[PDB]
């Protein structure tokens, strides 16, 4: 029956109360239907960003982590690239548009998508094993181990996209982690007249949906 | 008289005591996380027979490492990452009419159970080590590497006696001989690594020493049988576009 | 005396009493910095008694209050930054310093001469419950830590003086009070027959179950 | 006593008269010594009033 | 299995071998002579426990005498003048499968017993002294004061084997072991003094001995269970003008 009880005449910095207004008698400007309105942070992280994949110790230029290498030269069984899925902590994935979402945020899980796009000539076929290890297991050292997993054989020749939705996507605050990799199969075959390289280009996104709980400052931009 | 009891192998035996009236069951009874139930598992992995000897305290056995090395269990433990299963669990023992005895069959869930020397701690190897059945001992441990194994306080400081409150059966030589748990799982996360945290650990405590007259078998073999039923998994295969 | 009946014993409002479990002082100015605020990670092992009530229970779900008493001897108003860094959070190793100016950690501001600050912290944890026992290891290779996880940490609450370019020379003393809301629990267990010997470990030494008389036969 | 896992079993045996006693038991579950640190014994000193009616078993 | 007779105390067992065919009953079912049913005597007073020795002959209980110091039923006697009563006497040994013996559990009415030396006269003390089993002996008795006491003419010299007109009820430790008599109020007038008067005499006779083999325990303990039923008094107090 009193509003003088303890823990009600403090400013607790999260208030929802409402507050006088400073200058009433005063006509706001109405809002008007600007193109592109945004309701969620999440929106955001729903749209496809190119990955830096590759990123090696002595890098040239900045331009040329997007780019893959694939080479006529090399033999049949040879590894393409390496990734471990932890999009909030791996080098990769740490500045992309997920990247950034999520380091709002203190706990997060869903499935990601990331899309292989091949851009080089018209005129190379092969054929690759991306191989997919569950979050318990070891990364395959060879391509015989990778095939016996769950593997998709990528024709370059037929299809020049692939798309692979991956479960299990989880904050893990070593760790326990998904891996994906990629095998030689075939090399790439050319005809005359044509580049002796090519590139494979990587994309990342927050697939149908994700959770984010609890809000958390960037770990980024220091003050 | 016999309601033999077949899954892959058979068991002979003739109350069950739930756990707190709940049965195993699945999880999906209530894409981003799909499960793979394993309805091969089921199936008695008979433990190793221990040996009820008249200057004998207790045994514990951590349970799922003691099925760590059994079979297809065993295997899925390493494979699989987080895993969820329900247990009923048979203790038998077989005796005459001329031996005397009582035990206490008690499923505890969650315990964690203090060093020998107070402030030190101890390898896993001292509370679990595949299938043994790790044995309490009379008055304290010194042993520093040891678990404190004291019956009295039944290595946990809570008094032997209020060990009752747990789902327990009482195998009384006189009259019955047979104990049936059917513990279900019991955790905080729906379903946890297999390796980390031991779930619940058996106790079979004899609260009467054996005493065997003269010139008959001076042991009472005890046998645990246990059987994982509903068990479930992760999923190790990628979802649709 | 006469019969009648109970509801007395549900488990609410067996748990849910305020009772005091932290008692710090803090002077603002002097030598050593550990000692111009105070620290506190929250936890329920630090008073044996609310400790004993608890450990009657293995999972437990509930959202606490927290309710501080700050009284300050030596001349005008003086304001307590009652700052709450919840886990995960960036925690303050020193009084001034972007840690403080973190706009996520819910801070209160209590001035002297009114009425107890309060706030009631809601149930964090992404489990389902707290554990009060766990029976595990932090790896799977079983070499780390025993019977501890991190599905039953709680925050820190971090007090400090608002003060202006040159402190006073005051020195205030600070009390908390904690009061579990909305409680339920699930699978109960033994009490303790055993004096704690650690704030963490489930350590104990052998100790007789009950006390002797002279003769079975005897009582009186 | 020698060991404590005797305390919970009272001693029968073949020689030992006709007439003559077993055990002693006196029923006042909180303050008793036997009763004091049982299940029954340990909610009970957490109040100050209390009443009813309890059941014993002798098996 | 077990039929738990209650009263006021309780009796577990598990034929009735009723007197004559006749059932205890009021006197009623049939001012000047009032009389006054007291309905709390019955209840189970189970006497003294004697102990079945290998050599020993046999025992008699002298009634309503042996029941004369016990409770609520001996302080009516002593008040109260005229009474009649009725019994159920459970008569009970417990002995193993490896004890062999014969039980003859007969109740005689009124039973008179000669002395020792013919022409001679013996106190009262002689035949009963509250709850005491007298025993009979083997061969002659030359005690002056004493009752003949030689089991083969049983005290009575009627020869012992005739004994089975009474109702009488054999407990064979091959086979059964309760033997219950529901003995009725026999007298030629309908109350009578309960002092002066011993109204039957309860015997129980050993026809075959004891025979234990080795290491087993040596006596077999024989307790006697006497509920007084139907018990009638006197009234106390004036009639109406």
């Amino acid at each position: 029956p009193t509003m003088n009880t303890p823990g009600s005449t403090q400013f607790l910095t999260s208030d929802d109360f409402q507050s006088p207004c400073a200058l009433p008698q005063f006509d706001v400007t109405p809002s008007m239907n600007i193109p592109g309105e945004v309701k969620n942070l999440m929106e955001i992280a729903e749209v496809d960003s190119v990955v830096p994949v590759n990123n090696v110790q002595d890098t040239t230029d900045q331009m040329e982590m997007f780019r893959i290498p694939v080479t006529i030269n090399a033999p049949l069984q040879q590894q393409v690239f390496g990734l471990r899925l932890q999009p909030g902590l791996d080098s990769v994935f740490k500045h992309t548009l997920l990247g950034e979402i999520l380091n709002y945020y203190a706990h997060w899980s869903g499935s990601m998508k990331l899309t292989f796009v091949f851009c080089g000539s018209a005129m190379a076929t092969g054929k690759f094993l991306i191989a997919y290890s569950p979050p318990g297991a070891n990364p395959p050292k060879t391509r015989k181990d990778a095939m016996l997993g769950t593997h998709i054989i990528w024709d370059i020749g037929l299809q020049s996209s692939c798309v692979l939705c991956v479960p299990w996507i989880s904050q893990t605050h070593y760790t326990s982690a998904g891996y994906v990799t990629c095998w030689y199969q075939t090399g790439m075959i050319v005809p005359p007249g044509t580049p002796n390289s090519s590139s494979i280009m990587c994309f990342a996104s927050a697939c149908n949906d994700f959770s984010v709980r609890m809000l958390r400052d960037t770990p980024f931009i220091s003050q | 008289r016999s309601i033999t009891l077949g899954n892959s192998t058979i068991t002979t035996q003739e109350n069950v005591v739930v756990g707190y009236g709940r049965w195993p069951t699945y999880l999906r009874d209530d894409e981003d996380q799909p499960t793979q139930p394993d309805v091969a598992t089921c199936r008695f992995y008979t433990l190793d027979s221990i040996k009820w000897e008249k200057g004998s305290v207790g045994w514990w056995w951590k349970f799922p490492e003691a099925l760590s090395d059994m079979g297809l269990f065993g295997q899925n433990m390493q494979y699989h990452y987080l895993g969820r299963a329900g247990y009923t669990i048979h203790v038998q023992c077989n005796a005459s009419k001329f031996h005397q005895g009582c035990l206490l069959v008690v499923c505890v869930p969650e315990a964690e159970m203090g060093g020998a020397v107070v402030g030190q701690a101890f390898s896993a190897t001292a509370m679990a080590n595949g299938d043994k059945a790790y044995e309490f001992t009379s008055a304290t441990q010194s042993d520093q590497t040891k678990v404190q194994t004291a019956i009295h306080n039944a290595g946990m400081g809570v008094g032997v006696g209020n060990l009752t409150i747990y789902p327990h059966q009482w195998i009384n030589l006189r009259t019955n001989n047979s104990a049936t748990i059917v513990m279900p799982y019991i955790n905080s996360v729906p379903m946890d690594n297999m390796f980390r945290h031991y779930n619940f650990t058996l106790m079979v405590i004899p609260f009467v020493k054996l005493d065997y007259a003269d010139t008959a078998s001076t042991y009472v073999p005890i046998t645990v049988t246990v059987a994982p039923m509903c068990a479930e998994y992760n999923g190790l295969r990628l979802a649709q576009a | 005396k006469n019969y009648h009946s109970r509801s007395e014993s549900t488990v609410e409002n067996f748990l849910g009493r305020s009772a005091c479990v932290y008692m710090e002082e803090y002077k603002t100015t002097d030598n050593d910095v550990n000692k111009k605020f105070v620290a506190w990670p929250i936890n329920t092992k630090q008073m044996v008694q609310m400790r004993r009530k608890l450990e009657m229970f293995t999972y437990l779900r509930f959202d606490m209050e927290v309710t501080f008493v700050i009284t300050s001897r030596q001349m005008p108003v003086l304001t307590h930054q009652i700052m709450y860094v919840p886990p995960g959070g960036p925690i303050p190793a020193k009084v001034d310093d972007y840690a403080w100016q973190t706009s996520t950690n819910p801070s209160i501001f209590w001035t002297e001469g009114n009425a107890p600050a309060r706030m009631s912290i809601p149930f964090i944890s992404i489990g389902n419950a707290y554990s009060n026992f766990y029976d595990g290891w932090s790896n799977f290779d079983q070499r780390g830590s025993y019977g501890y996880n991190t599905l039953n940490n709680l925050g820190h609450i971090y007090v400090r003086h608002v003060s202006g370019s040159s402190p006073h020379p005051i020195t205030s003393t600070i009390r908390v009070y904690f009061k579990p809301k909305h409680t339920r629990a699930w699978v109960p267990r033994p009490p303790r027959l055993c004096q704690y010997k650690k704030a963490f470990s489930v350590d104990f030494t052998p100790t007789p179950i009950t006390d002797t008389r002279k003769d079975i036969n005897t009582v009186t």
